[PDB]
């Protein structure tokens, strides 16, 4: 039979402030190589989950899917609402808007680039931006990120930020 | 019921220490050390999945709150015609990790990611032979890859399966092997088994001569039907009211044999 | 004769 | 502990300049330039896929401030029955680019953009006939339509799986062959061993005529095992507390091989 | 002990340069450059196998840096009832390549290529009459297709097997035959062996006429029986004590056989 | 004259 005094298990991350719920997720799934339907199915959720990475929330299943999901990820309901705009604000949608100058804290996204106001960050004092400064493209969901590299035109992402703002 | 209990004592299993134990505890830890692996040998009824097993035992798993256990060593049994799916699932069971639907691609990268991080050091796979052929090749790859020992325990058919291909041949050509009991061994195992797992009041007093010619006759140096033997012969004899293994009750129960 | 430490080359990699 | 530092060591791993090695660094560089595919056969043990490795990491991948990489070497090793699509997906990982999801044709379209543009000039394929028959048109496709020279690397199998296609053969006729140890060439490595290998504070003094009678028998000259058996009886000897290796040691050891 | 560093010695073997021995490696190497095949009969204790090896070990293998090594001559020895399968697999062993899971043409195919390229001169098969009568066409085929030259050694049942075939008793018509010694020759050879190969410290004037009659009838001219004898009386003189082979204990061992 | 031993012949082997 298999080993004694163990429990069901994976592969745990840590929430970063500020952190995004897509891009949180994203983490999650790469650390323990799964689907998103793999999420759900874990889960017992449904199908739902795979909209989420692309930032797409007609609900708050604050009892539902997120109180549920705590238990799959180790993070509780409270901290994972935090991971979403307050209902009636923010709501942007199309263009990822991002601060590279912050990422030589932390490789991140931070949520509060995505409310529909936005176009300075104020922490780092400059011009935000919302589509790529070299290629010219707009970029993919957090949830997609790799290693910090961009694919349109490879660089350190963080070797960019001396430019633009 | 006092008998009742006696019973249910006797119909289950126990561990005794024995030098062909003991032999290769110490052998395997050279291994486990040196990271190389190898493989054991010898007939089925030497007792070679139990040496394997009191060994398991003998290093507890660790486990903190949060994060990931430390499991210094792996041992699976696998099944029929064993695929490469079905030897990336059984290790991923082993540890209690939580897993479902994939191709073989995916449990493989997966194998990977919990062999590493959790320390594991040995790999223990017994019933070694239903390997299908092509498993080797995973086999391989994990001890080349990762810094585990993997080791192969089964009878003489393993090795003309293993013969049959070169690279595998050569990775696991070191071995150990079990053998029978015999001679002063087996007459001191015989008197170990009645102070250490038989126990009845009355005192049986077996090793004597015209009592080990029964049993070797009857059991031939497996250490398998020496225990099956004698526990029937305590068994059958107390639920007929006695005190003791005679010479007529344990020749019926060998007779059966 | 230079030699190489085998992980040393993972090390220094670019 | 002084002890546990050095026994780390020993159990760990290094590359040593054979004249193996220098022979086929040279033959491919040829390759290389000349573009021209090839194939690389011996038997398992004579260390083919390390002087494979040791050449790649003598080419490092090159890094401007605007362009992509420029990785003129890769070095890649398929799973068994490797198929189509998993022979684009290592290339594509191998070169830090990830996409997923999509079919075979999408998986093709994308490993010819990443060897474009990026400088590749060599493709290495390790165990080459864990590739399924099908992939070679695959092998081929990218060795015509792209001016990088592919080598396939392996056993006297690997032989076998391509003289059961004409197209293959023929890309791939030539070859280079790996040999085995032998008069004094086995007595030089068996020096070299001791002093960049072991390197144990009082001599151990091998290549005497007395001592390489034993390694002869116990390795017949594939340096793998030659490497395993020194390191082996190294480590056995320094946990008992002695200062170098002895005969009996070493046929201690030898005895279990 | 001085002793036993003699009997070790005695109790080994050795190659002496006589007369038959010098005669067959001049005869060969006609037939290996005319390219000619041929066979060596002779009685089965005149030592045609060990003079087949002297010859062997005077043409070493050659190697470069790359290809197969050049091996000018090679020897093999069939098993019992030796088929076509069992004939080109022990060419490919030992010329050092790996033979694989195929049917009888690849077999064949295969060792025309390795017989190919690497260059052979002359195939030696020992006790030729192993060979299923069957083998015979594959034996005939590679002597006529390839410029090697073919040598079937054996007794005079070869003979008797041989003549069962024209196609072969024709291309092997040409032979060498080994004899018995006699007169000046077997005296000749017991004094050389008395002073190149025993040793011992008295001198046993073996050429002596009351000597020569022990040996004569104990040996009648063979080499082999010529060897045995005379060793196994130094040995047993020896470890009585005594340093010369006297009348008295070579008639003990004389009077065994 | 020269005489060998067969098992220094065998380790003097190609
Ligand atoms: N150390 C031990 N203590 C007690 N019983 C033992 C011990 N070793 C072996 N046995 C006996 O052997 C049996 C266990 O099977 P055993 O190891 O003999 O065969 P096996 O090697 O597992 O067979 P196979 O190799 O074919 O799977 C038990 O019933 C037990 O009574
Ligand atoms: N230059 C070297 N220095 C030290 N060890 C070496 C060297 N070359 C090969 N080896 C030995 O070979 C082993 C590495 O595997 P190896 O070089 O045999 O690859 P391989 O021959 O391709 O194996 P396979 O063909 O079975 O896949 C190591 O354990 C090492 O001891
Ligand atoms: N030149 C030699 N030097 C030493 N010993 C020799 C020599 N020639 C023959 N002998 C003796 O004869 C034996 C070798 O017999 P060998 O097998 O060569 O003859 P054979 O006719 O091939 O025998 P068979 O026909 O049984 O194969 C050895 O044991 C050896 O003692
Ligand atoms: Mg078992
Ligand atoms: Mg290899």
């Amino acid at each position: 039979i298999e080993a004694p005094d163990v429990k069901p298990w994976l592969f745990l991350i840590k929430p970063y402030e500020g952190e995004s719920l897509s891009h949180f997720l994203g983490r999650f799934r790469r650390a323990n190589h799964l689907s998103a339907s793999g999420l759900g199915t874990l889960a017992g959720i449904g199908a739902i989950v795979a909209r989420w990475e692309r930032f797409h929330f007609n609900p708050r299943p604050s009892q539902q899917e997120l109180e549920a999901i705590a238990s799959v990820v180790e993070v509780d309901a409270q901290r994972l609402a935090q991971m979403l705009p307050p209902a009636g604000v923010g709501m942007q949608h199309e263009p990822i808007r991002l601060c590279g100058a912050c990422y030589a804290e932390s490789p991140c996204h931070r949520i509060e680039w995505q409310y529909k106001s936005v176009w300075k960050c104020d922490r780092h004092q400059l011009k935000i931006l919302a589509k790529c400064p070299n290629c010219q493209a707009p970029f993919k969901m957090p949830a997609l990120w790799e290693d910090g590299c961009c694919h349109r035109c490879r660089m350190p992402f963080a070797e960019m930020a001396k430019l633009q703002k | 019921e006092w008998l009742q209990a006696e019973i249910a004592r006797l119909k289950g299993k126990s561990i005794v220490p024995l030098q062909q134990v003991k032999t290769l505890h110490d052998w395997l830890d050279g291994k486990r050390k040196a990271r190389k692996s190898c493989r054991v040998v010898g007939e089925s009824r030497t007792g070679k999945t139990v040496a394997c097993d009191a060994y398991r035992y003998r290093h507890k798993p660790q486990q903190e709150a949060g994060r990931p256990p430390t499991v210094p060593v792996v041992y699976i049994r696998p099944h029929q015609k064993c695929g490469p799916k079905d030897l990336f699932k059984k290790i991923t069971e082993y540890l209690k990790y939580r897993v479902t639907k994939g191709t073989v691609s995916d449990f493989r990268d997966r194998t990977i990611e919990v062999l590493k991080g959790c320390g594991v050091e040995m790999l223990i796979i017994d019933e070694a032979d239903r390997l299908k052929p092509e498993t080797f090749a995973d086999v391989r790859d994990i001890a080349e890859d990762l810094g585990i020992a993997v080791v192969l325990v089964g009878t003489d058919r393993l090795d003309a399966v293993i013969k049959r291909d070169e690279q595998v041949l050569e990775r696991f050509r070191a071995h150990l092997r079990f053998g029978k009991l015999s001679g002063e061994d087996f007459k001191n195992t015989v008197e170990m088994w009645e102070q250490m797992v038989l126990k009845l009041p009355v005192s049986s007093n077996l090793k004597s001569k015209e009592m080990l010619r029964i049993l070797t006759s009857a059991t031939e140096g497996y250490i398998g039907r020496l225990d099956e033997i004698l526990r029937e012969a305590a068994i059958r004899s107390l639920s007929r009211g006695l005190k003791k293994i005679d010479k007529a009750v344990l020749q019926e129960v060998a007779k059966e044999y | 004769i230079e030699v190489w430490d085998y992980e040393q080359l993972r090390e220094e990699y670019g």
